[PDB]
DNA sequence: ACTTTCAGGGTGGTATGGCCGTAGGCGAGCACAAGGCTGACTTTTCCTCCCCTTGTGCTGCCTTCTGGGGGGGGCCCAGCTCCTCCCCATGCCAGGGTCTTTTCCCCCAGGCAGGAAAACAAG
DNA sequence: CTTGTTTTCCTGCCTGGGGGAAAAGACCCTGGCATGGGGAGGAGCTGGGCCCCCCCCAGAAGGCAGCACAAGGGGAGGAAAAGTCAGCCTTGTGCTCGCCTACGGCCATACCACCCTGAAAGT
């Protein structure tokens, strides 16, 4: 049988970070796996179309916190935005 | 499974569905109003799933299909896959 | 005479009971041969995962149950509680389903 | 060289590895660059990180110690940005928000 | 005593008018300041494409007139002929804008 | 143009787009509410603009820079470019 | 002997330059031999039947000359194509003349 | 320079219409027109393509495209349409 | 009308995809309770609908004055092009660290019985 | 304003089932190396967006009359809501069949890539 893949793993990672002691079931890991691949898909569909637009051949941070900016409401898109930023950071200028 | 299957919606699940909607008193011509309205929502979601479902070149429709074809509606479901 | 309650405090219980669940409303079976007997005008001898008619039956109880909120809120605009099939009509315009 | 993951590098959990590789396999262009799976995977890693622990407090709210899509769609409903975010999603099994308009209540 | 014509005749050839022409129905000088007083809380010093404030003023004129035809089904639907601001906060809030 | 530009939105011009909407009859206050919500209409397209235009790195807004912002909306616009 | 491809295919559209667009368009890896034949078909298809509307629109009205509200007028009489192009914007098109029937004198 | 399909649509309206002409400002929607419906058909083969784990665009994809996008009885047209050409082109 | 950029012709290579074979997962189909949900009838109440009337807010009209529209001119900055090149992303291969699938068992959620409390509506 | 009456919440007890941990492997991510290419940068150029000037008349604004429409009150009737009772049909379980789908293996042609030229379409 071949081997799927989700993003289950990880999610149960981030999850025992913000709520150490509380669970999840299989239909809510689900929707969370549908979640990140909706959210995923919609990113990299705007950075795509921004990179066209600009006549680039490469999607880069850039266009990613463009697309993020473009989609994602006030606060969240502030608060993503620095996120994205500080990791891009932290990987460039680090190990 | 071919004939007069709309009818299987049945009046106290229309009610269940507008008490979840908050709806507190109905009138007697909205079961079959809703009815209607199913149909074509349906008639609507099918379709595209069907034809995903023939490019496919498959015989089954799937889950997969169904959650393309409400995607594609703008009707994004979640839990089914994807 | 028995105790009877008054019209329209049972349908105040069902709308808190119905808005507290989450399952299912319509009768799954009944849901499943509308979907087949709908799918045969598309293509016959279709066959169907049981988890694309639960997509489907989910699918269209959340709809149905928006629809009701904007009839219902229609209803209220034109100082009434009855919801109407012209609500339907008016929230179906609205939303951009009637045109 | 010991293998290093890009992700413990980043300080992510999400898989910033996966990524590139979904986005250079998703066709969305020519090329990727190096911060671009970066930055995507600290997105949606906040994202994940935001609706969890709002479902995790409608969880408790509820006094129960495993989340269902009742709690993420609570969570949701409730949070006026993920409820923008995510205003054309169903989620299957997680109901309503409990609401009635006070033309329809007792007087 | 001189005469005059009573109300409703000429809003009714008013609309006639003003459903039969394409030419754009707010004043461009106004509008396109602001749409620079709007912009200016987004980035300072920003200059503006004759063709872009004209693409934004035809899409916002485009975006009031579709909404008032849903206002008056709006008000229609309440046994009135006058629009008032809720019917404006319904049909908006049915189409989403409101939620 | 720094201060309540939104006045140059005059009850005629909204009378005429009323006109334009099939409206036989307007309340007083539908004048402000529609000032309210043209705003708030423009907000959101030119913010989303206004992003394109700082991606570019330009500093002058396009028309393709709002044809993209009003595509992105869902309200496509045809005759200025695309 | 060097004939077009639009030519081989009977059509008016440029089936080279949507195989351009196609494989430039970051849509696949590989772009078949009959998919922009097909794409310029559709789209030339599709052209021709929003230019005889509007130029029925425009004999209708007496000119000579399609223009955006000849366009306009087609998009929004025709039923499909009205459903097409359902959330579209035509700069300088207007809107149907069209009144409810509660607003008119009795 | 740029390019559009205002060679490709005058030469449309005079099979149409030879006698009724078009101007720059509809001539220019009728741009927007083209090259919308292309990323509209084009967008919707690219999923298709990317559903099925296939690598190609091709015609079956377009006719799946344009049978998901057109209405009723313009998809039915247009596949005729794409159909047709493609049988004339792969036959000489 | 000139042109100059790009689509077509010919050839090499390989990689995607089509075809045959195969096996099992799962979808369809048939019994069989039985009991919980549906359909139907009855009461009656309360909500909708119609009619009237008042006054208030909207429209129609007229006059004054402002400011938007239309040229006219200057200017300077911002967008676009071009040429360098260098740093980044791509392609490929080897090897292990991560993630997927299977197994299981124990705690968290579901069911039930019993009691207490909380609104409801009649008097 | 009391008292009886359904309905829901709370808590203890029993139970089951599904999720969280463990283990083997398989598969793709990372490191290392070579390499072409795209885009960042330094100029240069000019198109157009801004800014000011003048004029004028078309449209906005304010006021006034008057009327018609929105709204509130009152009453009648008819149509839902609630409750009860008989039936039926959903559903949960169990057993069977075989079809379709997904994988494997082999190979064939269809598309990419590249080198040239002529013609199509853009100005």
């Amino acid at each position: 049988r071949s081997r799927k893949e989700s993003y289950s793993v990880y999610v149960y990672k981030v999850l025992k970070q913000v709520h150490p002691d509380t669970g999840i079931s299989s239909k809510a890991m689900g929707i969370m796996n549908s979640f990140v691949n909706d959210i995923f898909e919609r990113i990299a569909g705007e950075a795509s179309r921004l990179a066209h637009y600009n006549k680039r051949s490469t999607i880069t941070s850039r266009e990613i916190q463009t697309a993020v900016r473009l989609l994602l409401p006030g606060e969240l898109a502030k608060h993503a935005v620095s996120e994205g930023t500080k990791a891009v950071t932290k990987y460039t200028s680090s190990k | 499974v071919l004939r007069d299957n709309i009818q299987g919606i049945t009046k106290p699940a229309i009610r269940r569905l507008a008490r979840r909607g908050g709806v507190k008193r109905i009138s007697g011509l909205i079961y079959e109003e809703t009815r209607g309205v199913l149909k074509v929502f349906l008639e609507n979601v099918i379709r595209d799933a069907v034809t995903y479902t023939e490019h496919a070149k498959r015989k089954t429709v799937t889950a997969m299909d169904v959650v393309y074809a409400l995607k594609r509606q703008g009707r994004t479901l979640y839990g089914f896959g994807g | 005479k028995p105790h009877r309650y008054r019209p329209g405090t049972v349908a105040l219980r069902e709308i808190r009971r119905y808005q507290k669940s989450t399952e299912l409303l319509i009768r799954k079976l009944p849901f499943q041969r509308l979907v087949r007997e709908i799918a045969q005008d598309f293509k016959t001898d279709l066959r169907f995962q049981s988890s694309a008619v639960m997509a489907l039956q989910e699918a269209s109880e959340a709809y149905l149950v928006g629809l009701f909120e904007d009839t219902n809120l229609c209803a209220i605009h034109a100082k009434r509680v009855t919801i109407m099939p012209k609500d339907i009509q008016l929230a179906r315009r609205i939303r951009g389903e009637r045109a | 060289a010991k293998a290093k993951s890009r992700s413990s590098r980043a300080g992510l959990q999400f898989p910033v590895g996966r990524v590139h590789r979904l986005l250079r396999k998703g066709n969305y262009a020519e090329r990727v660059g190096a911060g671009a799976p970066v930055y995507m995977a600290a997105v949606l890693e906040y994202l994940t990180a935001e609706i969890l622990e709002l479902a995790g407090n409608a969880a408790r709210d509820n006094k129960k110690t495993r989340i269902i899509p009742r709690h993420l769609q609570l969570a949701i409903r409730n949070d006026e940005e993920l409820n923008k975010l995510l205003g054309k999603v169903t989620i299957a099994q997680g109901g309503v928000l409990p609401n009635i308009q006070a033309v329809l209540l007792p007087k």
